[PDB]
RNA sequence: CGAAGAUGAUCAGAUACCGUCGUAGUCUUAACCAUAAACUAUGCCGACUAGGGAUCGGGUGGUGUUUUUUUAAUGACCCACUCGGCACCUUACGAGAAAUCAAAGUCUUUGGGUUCUGGGGGGAGUAUGGUCGCAAGGCUGAAACUUAAAGGAAUUGACGGA
């Protein structure tokens, strides 16, 4: 039976989008469908700040950052814990917590 | 001398309340089944299936017992309900109480021209549950009851004496069937007919006008 | 209903709703009936004398009950500018 | 037996017998 | 691994209910009245049942303890519960109302005293 | 029906218009925009008080119909009416239910908070809902502290007030057990003041 | 609301709806008596007016095609109707 | 599209009748709706019905009281004799001693009880109960 | 309008519907295709004389299991080869 | 990048996953094909029935911000409406077997108009015949025979290298 009114995706008006590589196996999944996560990292790591600090000409200087969108598949984001299978009743919830 | 509590029933022990008739008027919950024993007393009972349903557990099969028992007399009220027990003492005992709390009248017509006694229904009434549809059809005089062996004990206990009936759905479901003839059965008085189209005082329950010797503190 | 030979055999005329001429009938227990007690000079209870309404469950459970009774005790002259007919 | 498996083991003899009325003609 | 059971819960429960002008926040004089009050089968039964309603006493001393009910705290707490403040609320200090709102008030007809400010926007 | 002292009171509006009762919701509900006067800049909307007072003397006179006083039954889960609806139950007969309500109430009757009203008034048909809902399985008529922005569903009677504050709450609470005293024999007159002053029926901390 | 009064709305209540969906459908557009800046002669122009009008004298625009109603000319006066 | 007029009279009743309410609005108004109205006014299933002359083609508001449980369309409308009256009323109606299936006939639109004192027939527009 | 064309000129319309829809029945495609004499040994028949070849055992089909005593009919009409049952307690002695 | 194919490991076996290559293909031009879980598994048109807020595009009105610099264009934003759309949220009057659905409602109280399709499961989208295509195949499309269940939705358990 049909499980989710949104079928599993972002399409009521398209047919058809483009599809998307997973970062993870290379999965070719649509782009509305796809799950998409954005990865702000500091540059080095939050344990190493003060060594690179200390070793640095420019005091106070940046501690630059590292973005990337990532595009899961379906299989692999519940394999990586990110989506994590709701119960019928929670699942409704389309908000991040 | 049972000790009622809800207040109807205190005024129904009294003798301050006669009829179920004007329980059904001002549409009072009865909640304790010594009200219809009382108002009711030529009230006979019929117990028609007994199935059992079973529930899976880690290991067996505990099989509780269900009922519908149809309590009626013959001169327009039924009642009907279920009840799914461990044994069918208290499948057939508690299923007549539950019988009971349900009754309901029903508005006897004709086919007709109105020569005396209501033998027949005065409209064409649906009832549905699940996917079983009851029709009931005013009939002239000996027509009997034309309707299943299930549906005919329902209408014999409330007292019709010539109806027709249609049916949809899996007939079959004794639940389902009975239950979709009695919202038939109970949508008789819910059909306004021209002959009530008489505008009414719209009067005082007997828990208003007996407020003392009811609500005993 | 009426047979032939006179005799009013009905076994009972139900009550109506006040809003919606619905017939309030006996399973019908969201309906209410409400009394409304009339009030002598300067203001007291009269005790027993009401201005009586129904209502069936379905105008409740609609959500107009309010309304409905706003307007049913307007021209009753229980309440005298709440309902504007004019909508 | 998925139908679509079924399908092209079904295509493959809707081949084998337009061969053989080809062969006997 | 202290934990009471209902039955002894319960018990102490049903002793505050109706014998609280008797036994007080002692443990000992609540173990002898026990005997007499309530026939209890053993003596490490009662032992627990009267030390429960003795912890029950010491924190009915400091407000009342929720699933307890009795007359003694009940005209208590009305008691704290008449108290009218004389600082004037709901009478006028000096009567805030908007512009829209002195509509509302010469739309019924009445007399008021008013302030008019605007709303920032 | 009511001759012309059941008017607002000019000193009754002092109380209405600065315990903050006309000050309604941002949010009309379609059942409410008869009790809704031109809605001000910041979105706020201001009942009209005139509608309140007929629709609590008419509450009143629902009120004061129940030949027992008794079972009136008065219910506030919310804490700002909580003071108020014992208050109510002080001065008339009016059976409480203070915070929470304990389903099975209304039906099931082998329950301890077993209960027949023939009239329930509540505080807030959010919070209350639990009452309402079960007002509907026994045939109760309920009369509702209503703001602009609550459930009309099963609410036969609504009084338009604020429910934000805690002074419109308990002020609409202190008139209707007033009218009903004032509309039979406890409190004669119709003219003077109650002497019970309006804020002992308001929340106090600590 | 289960009890109105179809036949005599609120006017405001007729002016927020569609100019068809009320209870006689008519014109929410108008005319306009508007001069130009260099003269007194009168045109009349439409409030849609779907055209760049043109007096005797300023016969360049008295006012601009939009996608409602015409915006005028910034320097002539207008009266309704 | 709207090929029927009068369902778009007779649905407009039925759907605010089953919700409690005291008139409706019926648009486009048709001779043949006014004459189906008042049919159902002259028997007790309406009040009184207003026409609003518009320059198109007429608003209709009907105040419609309680009396009604069904009005409807029989479309197409039916070439119906004089000895199927008995047939077409036994299936439309609840039961003989009330409701009305309101007729097109050459002697006017009408119902069927007074068409058989007429001993007139014709088409069949609809039903009233 | 729930399907089906209703008007009033649209007799032909349903009539030829109906008789498209009419074959999936199990009766009027068996009837009107004449299946029963062109098929089907007793050909259109109720009781069709043979003439007997063989004893045949056949088994039961599982769950049940026992050997169910059948014989081998070729039919006096028609040359058809059917097999036929030999219903009791015995019987198949009786045949030849 | 990669049907095929070559090759490297593991597995008891691998004519498979995985690694490295790699023809056809993937791109295009000029012609064929005509199928997709071609899906919203929901024909198209029309009417009515219930509240809400957000967005898109259009329009109307603010002596509203924005350029607060004397009686401060235009865009953008804010607020209220209405027209149309993609959706959604809440309830469930109704509907259904339920999952759910303001449409899948106005349906035994069965008729707004109209097109196509289905008739238990297989055999079988098979045979044959016609037709279309360079072909792969497409469209139309059976019967004999066999079968007492197949299926849909939800409940409780059980089990999951969840
Ligand atoms: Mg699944
Ligand atoms: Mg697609
Ligand atoms: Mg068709
Ligand atoms: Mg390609
Ligand atoms: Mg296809
Ligand atoms: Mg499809
Ligand atoms: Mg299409
Ligand atoms: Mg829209
Ligand atoms: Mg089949
Ligand atoms: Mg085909
Ligand atoms: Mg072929
Ligand atoms: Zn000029």
């Amino acid at each position: 039976p049909k499980k989710r009114a949104s079928n599993g995706r972002n399409k009521k008006g398209r047919g058809h989008v483009k599809p998307v590589r997973c970062v993870n196996c290379s999965k070719s999944i649509p782009k509305d469908k796809a799950i998409k996560r954005m990865a702000i990292r500091n540059i080095v790591e939050a344990a190493a700040v003060r060594d690179l600090s200390e070793a640095s000409v420019y005091p106070e200087y940046a501690l630059p950052k590292t973005y990337n969108k990532l595009h899961y598949c379906v299989s692999c984001a519940i394999h990586a814990r990110i989506v994590r299978v709701r119960s019928r009743e929670d699942r409704k919830n389309r908000a991040p917590p | 001398g049972w000790v009622p509590v809800t207040k109807l029933g205190r005024l129904v022990k009294a003798g301050k309340i006669t009829t179920i008739e004007e329980i059904f008027l001002h549409s009072l919950p009865v909640k304790e089944f010594q009200i219809i024993d009382t108002l009711l007393p030529g009230l006979q009972d019929e117990v028609m299936n007994i199935k059992p349903v079973q529930k899976q557990t880690r290991a067996g099969q505990r099989t509780r017992f269900k009922a519908v028992v149809v309590v009626g007399d013959s001169n327009g009220h039924v009642g009907l309900g279920i009840k799914t027990a461990k044994e069918v003492a208290g499948a057939i005992r508690a299923g007549i109480i539950i019988a009971k709390l349900s009754v309901i009248p029903i508005r006897r017509g004709y086919w007709g021209t109105n020569l005396g006694q209501p033998h027949s229904l005065a409209t064409k009434t649906t009832g549905k549950c699940g996917s079983v549809t009851v029709r009931l059809i005013p009939a002239p005089r000996g027509s009997g009851i034309v309707a299943s062996p299930a549906v005919k004990k329902l209408l014999q206990l409330a007292g019709v004496e010539d109806v027709y009936t249609q049916s949809n759905g899996k007939t079959r479901t004794l639940e389902n069937t009975l239950k979709a003839a009695f919202v038939a059965i109970g949508n008789t008085y819910g059909f306004l007919t021209p002959n009530l189209w008489a505008e009414q005082p719209l009067p005082v329950s007997p828990l208003d006008i007996y407020s003392d010797e009811a609500s005993a503190q | 209903m009426e047979n032939d030979k006179g005799q009013l055999v009905e076994l009972y005329v139900p009550r109506k709703c006040s809003a919606t001429n619905r017939i309030i009938k006996a399973d019908d227990h969201a309906s209410v009936q409400i009394n409304v007690a009339k009030v002598d000079e300067e203001g007291r209870a009269i005790p027993g004398e009401y201005v009586t309404y129904a209502l069936s469950g379905y105008v409740r459970s609609r959500g107009e009950s309010d309304d409905s009774l706003n307007r049913l005790a307007q021209n009753d002259g229980l309440l005298k500018n709440v309902w504007s007919y004019s909508r | 037996m998925r139908a679509k498996w079924r399908k092209k083991r079904t295509r493959r003899l809707k081949r084998k017998r337009r061969k053989v009325r080809a062969r006997s003609k | 691994g202290r934990v009471r059971t209902k039955t002894v819960k319960r018990a102490s429960k049903a002793l505050i209910e109706r014998y609280y002008p008797k036994l007080t926040l002692d443990f000992q004089t609540n173990k002898r009245l026990c005997d007499e009050i309530a026939t209890i089968q053993s003596k490490r039964l009662r032992n627990k049942i009267a030390g429960y309603t003795t912890h029950l006493m010491k924190r009915i001393q400091k407000g009342p303890v929720r699933g307890i009910s009795f007359k003694l705290q009940e005209e208590e707490r009305e008691r704290k519960d008449q108290y009218v403040p004389e600082v004037s609320a709901l009478d006028l200090s000096r009567l805030n109302v908007d512009n829209q709102t002195s509509d509302l008030v010469k739309s019924l007809g009445l007399k008021l005293p008013l302030s008019v400010i605007n709303v920032s926007a | 029906s009511l001759p012309a002292t059941f008017d607002l009171t000019p000193e009754d509006a002092q109380l209405l218009l600065a315990a903050n009762t006309h000050l309604g919701a941002r949010n009309v509900q379609v059942h409410q925009e008869p009790y809704v006067f031109n809605a001000r800049p910041d979105g706020v909307h201001v009942i009209n008080v005139g509608k309140t007072w007929e629709k609590l003397v008419l509450a009143a006179r629902i009120i004061a119909a129940i030949p027992n006083p008794e079972d009136v039954v008065a219910i506030s889960s919310r804490t700002f009416g909580q003071r108020a609806v014992l208050k109510f139950a002080a001065h008339t007969g009016a059976t409480p239910i203070a915070g929470r309500f304990t389903p099975g109430s209304f039906t099931n009757y082998i329950t301890r908070s077993f209960k027949e009203p023939r009239l329930v008034i509540v505080t807030d048909p959010r919070s209350d809902a639990q009452a309402i809902k079960e007002a509907s399985y026994v045939n109760i008529p309920v009369i509702a502290l209503t703001d602009l922005d609550s459930p009309s569903e099963f609410v036969d009677v609504a009084i338009p007030c604020n429910n934000r504050g805690k002074h419109s709450i308990g002020l609409i609470w202190y008139l209707l057990a007033r009218e009903v005293l004032r509309l039979r024999g406890a409190l004669v007159d119709r003219t003077q003041p109650w002497s019970i002053m309006p804020d002992l029926y308001f929340y106090r901390d600590p | 609301v289960l009890v109105q009064d179809l036949l005599h709305p609120t006017a405001a209540s007729e002016a927020r709806k569609h100019k068809l969906k009320t209870l006689v459908q008519g014109p929410r557009s108008y005319f306009l008596d508007v001069k130009c800046p260099g003269c007194l002669n009168i045109t009349t122009v439409f409030s849609h007016a779907q055209t760049a009008v043109t007096c005797e004298s300023c016969s360049t625009i008295l006012c601009t095609p939009t996608g409602g109603k015409a915006k005028l000319s910034e320097g002539t006066s207008f009266r309704r109707k | 599209t709207r090929s029927s007029v009068l369902a778009d009279a007779l649905n407009a009743i039925n759907n605010a009748e089953k919700t409690g309410k005291r008139q409706v609005l019926i648009r486009p108004s048709s001779k043949v709706i006014i004459k189906f109205l008042q049919v159902m006014q002259k028997h007790g299933y309406i009040g009184e019905f207003e026409y609003i002359d518009d320059h198109r083609s007429g608003k209709i508001v009907v105040q419609l009281n309680g009396r009604l449980n069904k009005c409807g369309v029989i479309s197409p409308r039916f070439n119906v004799k004089i000895g199927d009256i008995e047939k077409w009323t036994a299936n439309l109606l609840p039961a003989r001693q009330f409701g009305y299936v309101i007729l097109t006939t050459s002697a006017g639109i009408m119902d069927h009880e007074e068409a058989r004192r007429k001993h007139v027939s014709g088409k069949i527009l609809g039903f009233v109960y | 309008g729930k399907g089906k064309p209703r008007g009033l000129n649209s007799a032909r319309k349903l009539r030829v519907h109906r008789r498209n829809n009419r074959w999936a029945e199990n009766n009027y495609k068996k009837r009107l295709l004449g299946t029963a004499f062109k098929s089907s040994p007793f050909g259109g028949s109720s009781h069709a004389k043979g003439i007997v070849l063989e004893k045949l055992g056949i088994e039961s089909k599982q769950p049940n299991s026992a050997i169910r005593k059948c014989v081998r009919v070729q039919l006096i009409k028609n040359g058809k080869k059917v097999t036929a049952f030999v219903p009791n307690d015995g019987c198949l002695n009786f045949v030849d």
